[PDB]
């Protein structure tokens, strides 16, 4: 039973520069230490294995280095095409344990949210359930904070969000927000409001409407 | 009246000759694993392996290793008797990174690995007569290279071909290049295998490459002593039975401790 | 050409027994042993099984233990994964991998038989869904654009996908004919045991009043198609 802990979980660099992802094991693996690459949507690709091979068909700016518990993933030109989950893998004993994930973004938009609400259509009022919509578009860094708010009164555990990849053209992610009630409790009150809080936002924007 | 459910936890070095293994199990310190060099000709009854253990030579496999390990445990003696085998056309003495001894690049202590010798390698034939009245036990193995330069770079031969016959069996092996997952620096392998020679019976070996050669035998015989797996400590004391769970007194009719045992030990 | 195709994905109800088979071309299946790994939706990859090549070394994952029995079919070069008494945490993608392991390719510790390896030959991961849901048609409604859906000189609507199962749904806007600025997240996972998502849209506020939105909804488990007119309030 040993631990694979994989730092950072997450990070942002821009085409080719140098990008260093590693991998702690909680114990002495030697070598028996591997990487996988994750593309969106697709099945593992082994990259490195042996902690410091390269499997054929994997371009040269890819490399893996270390032996015992720390051990380091380097790609030394980061290209378009890098944009992937990387894991590691041991082998030293059974069971065989994954990392965490390492997942790849890109910087330097720090653009702040758009927000906007949507109350709960009429047609959806007759089904007897009723969910508020709050939008988050085209926002960056990933790191959001939606809190909902009936009446002034802040709520919790009655929302839910949703978060998409990041654009393939201004690299900013969007977010949306689900409150779900049925139309007994909506109609109990009057303001519901949808704060929002991002690093690019000076206070905290808030859309609602009323009814 | 109720039979015995308590062990001391450790296990006694009396009146039975207990030989511990600590780091080295009876393959490793069969083959001469550099860190085994302490168990060379070492008589035991009872042979105690650990979980402990670790292999630190070239990386092997043995296809039938419960067999071999039950040979050497029932005849309870390492004593090798170092024979001179005429190995005429190729070199000797090949060593590893892999394997090292005194700092220095060495190999099995109880196995030959023929190499080339200059660029030539003869089909090797040598026989041994055993004259004597006991069983042999001779060990030797076939290196599998990691691609077809390595094959040649130290053979310089194709394909490799390992024949070993007596008068009432044969054993014929063939090296299977591929590339190995890395093991102390190597991507290559060596299968371990074995042959018993009767007395009166001869050896023969018709190798035309990856030969582990061996340097000798070993006195076999199907005897009293064995072996055993055990994390116990060995501790000063005297007891007729011995469990891997540690030493028991034998008076009591029965016991319920563990199913393995040696000695005069009451039913479990 | 050495490849893992895999099959038996497919919607169970908890509780009962599923079989996952997986089978491979272009190498030699019983020179190497197989694993296999599922990957929770949205989480990290975990790994589950393994054989080695003659079926005789064979190591479960203590979240799999006593659940999950794992078999070999050389004969047809086919890897299987018996799965016992499935809990919701079982919905995950199952891929199926290669040992990395030559028969010969078995170096001796102690007394540790060392077979394990990497994996370097995937397949491609069938989706296994642990539920007690039934099919149905999702129930779409607009997310209509007003004031409050105003930034600068745009506007924002879109539709909502709410209570279908399985997944997956597909929206498009206008007969596909609307692509920029258009949003569609990855639905969520309500505690009713149904999907939901929303897809919106941002478009020029000054084409409010003229301009027909039309978010067109698909969802083939249950061959429903939805047209629904997102109108201003
Ligand atoms: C089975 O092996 C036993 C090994 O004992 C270990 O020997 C190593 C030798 O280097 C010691 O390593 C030390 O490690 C320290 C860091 O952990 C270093 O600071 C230090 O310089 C040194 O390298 C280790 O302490 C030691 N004890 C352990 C691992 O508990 C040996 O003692 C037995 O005799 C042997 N049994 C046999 C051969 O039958
Ligand atoms: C091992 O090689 C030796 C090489 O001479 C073989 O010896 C002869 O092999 C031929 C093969 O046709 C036989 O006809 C002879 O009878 C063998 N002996 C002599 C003295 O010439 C030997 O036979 C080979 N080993 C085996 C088991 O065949
Ligand atoms: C090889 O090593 C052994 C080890 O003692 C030694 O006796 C022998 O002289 C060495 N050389 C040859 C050719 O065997």
């Amino acid at each position: 039973d040993i631990q694979m802990t994989q730092s950072p979980s997450s990070l942002s660099t821009s085409v080719g520069d140098r990008v260093t992802i590693t991998c702690q094991a909680s114990q002495d693996i030697s070598n028996f230490l591997n990487w996988y690459q994750q593309k969106p949507g697709k099945a593992p690709e082994l990259l490195i294995y042996d902690a410091s091979y390269l499997q054929g068909g994997v371009p040269s700016r890819f490399s893996g280095s270390g032996s015992g518990t720390d051990f380091s993933f380097t790609i030394s030109s980061l290209q378009p095409e890098d944009i992937a989950t990387y894991y590691c893998q041991q082998y030293n004993s059974l069971p065989i344990t994954f990392g965490q994930g390492t997942r790849l973004e890109i910087k330097r938009t720090v653009a702040a949210p758009s927000v906007f609400i949507f109350p709960p259509s009429d047609e959806q009022l007759k089904s007897g359930t009723a969910s508020v919509v709050c939008l988050l578009n085209n926002f960056y860094p990933r790191e959001a904070k939606v809190q909902w708010k009936v009446d002034n009164a802040l709520q919790s555990g009655n929302s839910q969000e949703s978060v998409t990849e990041q654009d393939s053209k201004d690299s900013t992610y969007s977010l949306s927000s689900t409150l779900t009630l049925s139309k007994a409790d909506y109609e109990k009150h009057k303001v519901y409001a949808c704060e929002v809080t991002h690093q690019g936002l000076s206070s905290p924007v808030t859309k609602s409407f009323n009814r | 009246e109720l039979v015995q459910s308590s062990s001391t936890g450790r296990i006694c070095d009396s009146p039975h000759q207990i030989l511990d293994g600590e780091n080295c199990t009876l393959i490793d310190a069969l083959l001469g694993d550099p860190h085994c060099d302490g168990f060379q000709n070492k008589e035991w009854d009872l042979f105690v392996e650990r979980s402990k253990a670790y292999s630190n030579c070239y990386p092997y496999d043995v296809p039938d290793y419960a067999s071999l390990r039950s040979l050497v445990a029932s005849s309870g003696t390492l004593e090798f008797n170092n024979e001179s085998f005429n190995w005429t056309g190729v070199a000797q003495n090949g060593t590893s990174s892999a394997c090292k001894r005194r700092s220095i690049k060495s190999f099995f202590s109880r196995l030959n690995w023929l190499h080339q010798l200059e660029n030539r390698y003869p089909a090797l034939n040598v026989t041994m007569p055993n004259n004597d009245k006991f069983d042999k036990l001779y060990i030797w193995g076939v290196h599998h290279p990691s691609t077809d330069s390595v094959q040649t770079s130290v053979y310089v031969q194709a394909s490799g071909r390992v024949t070993v016959s007596t008068k009432r069996s044969q054993q014929t092996v063939i090296p299977n290049i591929g590339s190995r997952p890395w093991v102390r620096g190597v991507s290559s392998r060596i299968s371990i295998y074995w042959t018993i020679v009767k007395p009166g019976d001869i050896l023969l070996i018709n190798s035309t490459g990856n030969l582990i050669a061996p340097r000798g035998y070993f006195k076999i015989r199907s005897g009293k002593s064995s072996i055993m797996r055990s994390d116990a400590p060995i501790g000063k004391c005297n007891s007729e039975c011995i469990t891997p769970n540690g030493s028991i007194p034998n008076d009591k009719p029965f016991q319920n401790v563990n199913r393995i045992t040696y000695g005069a030990c009451p039913r479990y | 050409q050495v490849q893992l195709v895999e099959s038996g994905g497919g919607v169970v109800q908890p509780g009962r027994s599923v079989r996952l088979t997986c089978a491979g071309s272009g190498f030699s299946f019983s020179n190497f042993g197989m694993n296999w790994v599922r990957q929770a939706p949205g989480k990290g990859l975990e790994w589950l099984a393994i054989i080695s090549y003659d079926g005789s070394k064979k190591w479960y994952a203590d979240s799999v233990k006593g659940r999950f029995t794992i078999s070999r079919d050389d004969a047809k070069n086919t890897l299987f994964l018996q799965m016992n008494s499935l809990t919701a945490e079982d919905t995950a993608v199952y891929y199926c991998s290669k040992d990395r392991g030559d028969v010969w390719s078995g170096y001796y510790r102690g007394g540790d038989y060392h077979y394990y390896f990497g994996m370097d030959v995937w397949g491609q991961g069938t989706t296994v869904t642990v539920s007690g849901a039934s099919t149905k048609g999702p129930s779409v409604f607009p997310l209509a654009p007003s004031s409050k859906s105003t930034s600068g000189g745009t506007a924002a609507l879109g539709c909502l996908v709410k209570d279908y199962f399985p997944e997956p749904v597909t929206v498009s806007w206008n007969s596909g004919a609307l692509t920029s600025g258009v949003h569609t997240f990855p639905a969520v996972l309500q505690s009713s045991g149904l999907y939901s998502l929303s897809s919106v849209v941002t478009v020029p506020s000054s084409s409010l009043g003229t301009q027909t939105y039309i978010c067109n909804v698909n969802h083939k488990p249950s061959n429903t198609k939805v047209d629904k007119r997102v109108e201003p309030k």
